[PDB]
């Protein structure tokens, strides 16, 4: 976790609704904007918060040792290229084309 | 809780 630190879209170990909050903040309009944080009930794992029309949606992410990060059926080399993966491709959920969400911006960490 | 993705 010490890792992402360089990573203005890292917040560590906020809490879950602390997470949804800040992505919820500006509302609809920030559809799409995500940040990353250690998850608070599966410890060791991590998790993607990001805003879905106004609600907060929260996707776990598997981080091997070497770095990879594993998002169910999906595998990446890291989290960035899973971020940016998200950000060309909507990110797959049962309403297909009706609920298309790419990540957009992220919330800037408040340090 | 946890958003599931699905696959086609």
């Amino acid at each position: 976790d010490h890792f992402l630190s360089c990573y203005p879209w890292f917040h560590g170990p906020i809490s879950r609704v602390r997470a949804a909050q800040l992505v919820q903040l500006q509302g609809p309009d920030a559809h799409g904007v995500f940040l990353v944080r250690q998850s608070e009930s599966r410890r060791g794992e991590y998790v993607l918060t990001f805003n879905l029309q106004g609600r907060a949606k929260h996707l776990r992410l598997v981080l091997t040792e070497r770095g990879q990060c594993r998002v169910q059926h999906l595998h990446f080399p890291s989290v960035v290229d899973m971020l940016r993966h998200f950000q060309r491709s909507p990110i797959p959920l049962e309403c297909g084309a009706a609920c298309d969400v790419r990540l957009s911006g992220y919330v800037v960490v408040l340090s | 809780k946890y958003l599931y993705l699905v696959v086609s």
